[PDB]
DNA sequence: ATCAATATCCACCTGCAGATTCTACCAAAAGTGTATTTGGAAACTGCTCCATCAAAAGGCATGTTCAGCTGAATTCAGCTGAACATGCCTTTTGATGGAGCAGTTTCCAAATACACTTTTGGTAGAATCTGCAGGTGGATATTGAT
DNA sequence: ATCAATATCCACCTGCAGATTCTACCAAAAGTGTATTTGGAAACTGCTCCATCAAAAGGCATGTTCAGCTGAATTCAGCTGAACATGCCTTTTGATGGAGCAGTTTCCAAATACACTTTTGGTAGAATCTGCAGGTGGATATTGAT
């Protein structure tokens, strides 16, 4: 029976996930959550699918972005794990608001 | 029959930048060496990158440039980076970079 | 003469794991359980602003179709500039 | 009917890097490149003809221009290509 | 000689309250904001115009524009100001 | 003879801020309506700042309105301090705000 | 004899500034740096009174904001004194860093 | 005979502190804050030159500063514009 | 929480200098009335491009079990940063005199905008080239247990 | 400081989707020749702006004492990472019908372009007012000690 130290997958994910430039998010999942959110502000909209997928790089890029703030924010608090705490305390100083 | 690009030993279109400035409301009127000027900066920053993202194209064992050879060209020089600190390179990744605090030991 | 099927909680669509990859991306370690209804939320609002303001460039265009050029647009309205999409 | 740099960059391409290819989707992105830079030099030249109460956007207008929007030494080298192409275009006939 | 908005935004302050007064730095300050918010809504109608090769700013893109740059309540409620002004303005010969 | 501004029922000047669309490099022609559409919106957002700090005025007792005082009403309005969110106000001040970790205990 | 215990005249000032809009730091010796700064810029440099003025007005704004996210990265890490550490994460967030 | 940024003394940074709610301050502030402090000038005091240069002045103006200000995205009321 | 004792605030009134409002005139915009253009809306319409749809299969999402090591709680000591009294010096300020420049004219030479009228450079597909993504398999390294 | 159990690399291979070259029109530069502007470039203002000067005033620097806070140490419960089994559903491929971009004409409602004619917003002195800085005297807050 073989099994990695938690932590040791982890590292692993990072340095995997930061060497390719994929997008992460399941495509079809995130164009129905697009189509969702439009349709609540506008009915019989359509989309380019090169809008969706820009959509989806904006998104992503935010995201990936938004989460070293959180570690950086989780790491100040002398912990390893992020929080909500901390996406808050980036998004404050960032001047995002709720 | 003299190109202005060549004129001004440009690659840039001194012309197509002229027509630009004319149809970008930014004033009545445009000077004659604005465009020259501004092809020339253009070409010379494209140059730039250009340069850079070769680099790391050549790094990485790559003939043809992509959007994460650019994106790795731009983070990793100072100047660049700032210059494009608010800008998203799509399919770009980032840089890798883990916090010395979440290694082993 | 048939409308779509309802859509609803397809922010459920973004996936436990999925948030974890982003997070890695971000070289995140270790992750709290209410980390990912947390990321959802951020995430909603992200997306509805930007859908919004490009939903009115959009409209204000006469259009019924949402372009890659709309998001550039509505991307760039927020401080957010977009590379690579005929921006 | 739609116009790119794609033939410049290409050039300059060939030029820097002789035996180096470009993507399509990061010829795009130079594309995006090269259009952002020119929005913000020719956005900042506009508003600096303004300030004055100039009418008129010269090669000047367009340096401050450079000097105020990028950083130290890429804007000494672009300084540096701006005016060596005005002169070299002025002395022609 | 030199222009401001400043008896615009005083004959607004006795509409809105008749016995208030106010200071001259606050009358800069509310000069700097009229002025500002001039300058979002312009730059963004022409970037509206701009975008759909339109030539003429029209109230349509000062319509669009606003609704892009106020929060929700504020624009509901510019849009519905813009569009009664528009209207009265038709309505007299 | 009367001025577009009353034409409009507007106090602010229509025809100033026709002319300052022209000049300011916008487009090539301007609208006749943008300029009475735009003139409208300024009035109604300067209406609304002037409210609220005549109301931050008469709660600190004063009459005449001061740069605090619009400080006080833009900050405490979600709205207007979204909208201004990254313009700073001279002489205004902060809001007075103590978080509750930094007070005395018992 | 009479003394406060610390943290008393640290709240009293806290209030007695959150109430005015008095610029904080001294006028001459401000003007004094900013006409050294813009000297290394250009020489022979005059500088119009309300030049100095909204430059220490901008100063004082940015310094007193930044004071506040650096105070929200201490109390983030359980502390209520503010260090250079909380600075660094402050303007690192605010992306004038990094 | 002293530093000019060492004329931003330590009890006018710590109002400015106590001004964004700080109540205890670590002895290391007054040094970083002066760093901090001479960056913003920096940056703005350049931008704001250069716009005096272009405007073949001597003179910065309020508005230079303005101007410049409106760059850093620092926009500033009461000045002028 | 109550007994006393510094200091801190808060209220109500007060008097005045520093600003604010009110008044009285002249260029400069704003408004009119024509004489033209000119943008862009309406009405087909030639065609990308988006929305479904189908169907097979495997890449992953989901859910469970389980244990390691992380976060949170607690304690404690030492040393940092606050409060305060003391005494010195730099900032403030308030004209004052001088003069360095912004702010404005006043000319013209150079530069820019027009309006046509040729001349090419760049673009949209088709016709050739060719890196590189995926797929394997053996060497090197990394990790975690005795 | 060693062995297993995986993960990590690096080279070598090969057809394909994607990039580079080849050809062919047309809008877009570029070339001429009038036709305006525009922003200098000298000669002078009026005006803020710099430099002293000269006190007085607070405000800053200094040093002592010590409360209380920060950081180190220790503990443990329970959250969350790793591995595994199960099966869904996203991904891929290819086709089809038509909604909806755009591309082109066809034309007026609307804007521009002058030429005057009016009227309003600014400027420099004129004419009151709002707080601010002070001053008690009354409670509050803060701190040490029955
Ligand atoms: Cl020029
Ligand atoms: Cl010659
Ligand atoms: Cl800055
Ligand atoms: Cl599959
Ligand atoms: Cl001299
Ligand atoms: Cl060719
Ligand atoms: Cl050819
Ligand atoms: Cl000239
Ligand atoms: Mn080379
Ligand atoms: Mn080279
Ligand atoms: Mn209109
Ligand atoms: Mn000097
Ligand atoms: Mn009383
Ligand atoms: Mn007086
Ligand atoms: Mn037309
Ligand atoms: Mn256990
Ligand atoms: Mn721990
Ligand atoms: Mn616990
Ligand atoms: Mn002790
Ligand atoms: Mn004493
Ligand atoms: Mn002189
Ligand atoms: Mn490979
Ligand atoms: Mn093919
Ligand atoms: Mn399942
Ligand atoms: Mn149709
Ligand atoms: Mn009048
Ligand atoms: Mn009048
Ligand atoms: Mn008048
Ligand atoms: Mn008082
Ligand atoms: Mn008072």
């Amino acid at each position: 029976p073989h099994r990695y130290r938690p932590g040791t997958v982890a590292l692993r994910e990072i340095r995997r996930y930061q060497k390719s430039t994929e997008l992460l998010i399941r495509k079809l999942p995130f164009q129905r959550l697009v189509r969702e959110i439009a349709q609540d502000f506008k009915t019989d909209l359509r989309f380019q699918s090169s809008a969706v997928m820009a959509l989806q790089e904006a998104c992503e890029a935010y995201l990936v972005g938004l989460f070293e703030d959180t570690n950086l924010c989780a790491i100040h608090a002398k912990r390893v794990t992020i929080m909500p705490k901390d996406i808050q305390l980036a998004r404050r100083i960032r001047g995002e608001r709720a | 029959v003299k190109s202005r690009s060549s004129r001004a030993g440009l690659q840039f279109p001194v012309g197509r930048v002229h027509r630009l400035l004319r149809q970008g409301n930014y004033a009545q009127r445009i000077g004659a060496g604005a465009p020259v000027y501004l092809a020339a900066v253009l070409e010379y920053l494209t140059a730039e990158v250009l340069e850079l993202a070769g680099n790391a194209a050549r790094d990485n064992k790559k003939t043809r440039i992509t959007p994460r050879h650019l994106q790795l060209a731009i983070r990793n020089d100072e100047e660049l980076n700032k210059l494009l600190g608010r800008v998203t390179i799509a399919q770009g990744g980032v840089l890798p970079n883990i916090q010395a605090v979440l290694l082993p030991k | 003469k048939r409308h779509r099927k309802v859509l609803r909680d397809n922010i459920q669509g973004i996936t436990k794991p999925a948030i974890r990859r982003l997070a890695r991306r971000g070289g995140v370690k270790r992750i709290s359980g209410l980390i990912y209804e947390e990321t959802r939320g951020v995430l909603k609002v992200f997306l509805e602003n930007v859908i919004r303001d490009a939903v009115t460039y959009t409209e204000h265009a006469k259009r019924k179709t949402v372009t890659a050029m709309d998001v550039v647009y509505a991307l760039k309205r927020q401080g957010r500039t977009l590379y690579g999409f005929g921006g | 009917r739609k116009e790119s740099y794609s033939i410049y960059i290409y050039k300059v391409l060939k030029q820097v890097h002789p035996d180096t290819g470009i993507s399509s989707k990061a010829m795009s992105i130079m594309n995006s490149f090269v259009t952002d830079i020119f929005e913000r030099i020719a956005s900042e030249a506009s508003r600096l003809a303004h300030y004055n109460k100039r009418s008129t956007i010269t090669s000047r207008e367009i340096q401050t221009a450079v000097r105020l929007l990028l950083p130290g030494e890429l804007a000494k080298h672009a300084v540096s290509e701006g005016t060596k192409a005005v002169t070299k275009y002025t002395s022609s006939k």
